[PDB]
């Protein structure tokens, strides 16, 4: 049966500033079936506290989904989106970068 | 508002 | 402008592990006003809209109705489907289904829809002239022939056409300090160097409603079509929308470049450039 492979996008709300507190998202899209697990990393490790949309779907049936906790830049810490789906064989890890 | 009837595949 | 109302329903078997997962969410264009999980404690279609939260106990009481009977429906359709393509009891399986309306720009009835699909793929839908269905499966024959002989169609045509943009245009009247807003996009350029003899030129669109946008760059007022990367127009999380496009300029070249913004919030196209 089929099978889509998500896209992910990790990125902020708003425009990242240091010492002022945002929005961290990983916006997960495209896939198929809609068992998917996404997590928040901060310097490598599992924000608990992460919430995220209700599932919906595009008009080609592939599922979309926001994951997204409160947060606070500051310029050293790192942040990543983690990524497990049947599509995958391993997680996939994508870093925050803010430029995009 | 949602449709009000029943329907089965 | 042109609007419409969606209902998106997902159901989920489990097999060993209970009820199938059922959830139902309701947009009046890209805005999210509705939703159900079957899984949540509270077991109540609940608002996602400030606008909505002003309907009253008949409202919440009747969709909540209505919206466990689509949990139940669905349900049903699960264990016909598997009996249909003769499936195993042990798999999971996904049944989608969306419906609702479109209005063109004078908020009359524009096009309706109700469409089915099972394991990621088209199961049935209903035509454009609302009186015939599309069935690509032979298993979804059986279901075609169902749906003609108990004139569902028929029934179907009557909401699209009267309930549905009636509510629609409600909606669109209670709402209308977020549904019948724009937000223009803001704009920036982005200018990373990948290496000495070039360098990558990102235009960024930030806090837009609705969604829809086009983003393009040009070269000399040449579409740069194939060189663009682009990504998907995504959720900033708050109601608004984000999108970039970038192209990879060819050292002392970043003055050929333009980048093309459209948008409904915007008073005529943008034109930007690297300067």
């Amino acid at each position: 049966m089929i099978q889509r492979t998500p896209k992910i996008q990790v990125y902020s709300r708003h425009p990242a500033e240091n010492g002022k507190s945002n929005f961290l998202n990983c916006y997960v899209s495209g896939f198929h079936p809609s068992d998917i697990e996404v997590d928040l990393l901060k310097n490598g490790e599992r924000i608990e506290k992460v919430e995220h949309s209700d599932l919906s779907f595009s008009k080609d049936w592939s599922f979309y989904l926001l994951y997204y906790t409160e947060f606070t830049p500051t310029e050293k810490d790192e942040y990543a989106c983690r990524v497990n789906h049947v599509t995958l064989s391993q997680p996939k890890i994508v870093k925050w970068d803010r430029d995009m | 508002l949602l449709f009000g009837y029943p329907v089965y595949v | 402008g042109s609007h419409s109302m969606r209902y998106f329903f997902t159901s989920v078997s489990r097999p060993g592990r209970g009820e199938p997962r059922f959830i139902a969410v309701g947009y009046v264009d890209d805005t999210q006003f509705v939703r159900f999980d079957s899984d949540a404690a509270s077991q109540r279609m609940e608002p996602r809209a400030p606008w909505i939260e002003q309907e009253g106990p008949e409202y919440w009481d009747g969709e909540t109705r209505a919206v466990k009977a689509h949990s139940q429906t669905h349900r049903v359709d699960l264990g016909t489907l598997r009996g249909y393509y003769n499936q195993s009891e042990a798999g999971s399986h996904t049944v989608q289904r969306m419906y609702g309306c479109d209005v063109g720009s004078d908020w009359r009835f524009l096009r309706g829809y109700h469409q089915y699909a099972y394991d990621g793929k088209d199961y049935i839908a209903l035509k454009e002239d609302l009186r015939s269905w599309t069935a690509a499966d032979m298993a979804a024959q059986t279901t075609k022939h169902k749906w003609e002989a108990a004139h569902v169609a028929e029934q179907l045509r009557a909401y699209l056409e009267g309930t549905c943009v009636e509510w629609l245009r409600r909606y669109l009247e209670n709402g209308k300090e977020t549904l019948q807003r724009t937000d223009a996009p803001k704009t920036h350029m982005t200018h990373h160097a990948v290496s000495d003899h070039e360098a990558t030129l990102r235009c960024w669109a930030l806090s837009f409603y609705p969604a829809e946008i086009t983003l393009t760059w040009q070269r000399d007022g040449e579409d740069q079509t194939q060189d663009t990367e682009l990504v998907e127009t995504r959720p900033a999380g708050d109601g608004t929308f984000q999108k970039w496009a970038a192209v990879v300029v060819p050292s002392g070249q970043e003055q050929r470049y333009t980048c093309h913004v459209q948008h409904e919030g915007l008073p005529k196209p943008l034109t930007l450039r690297w300067e």
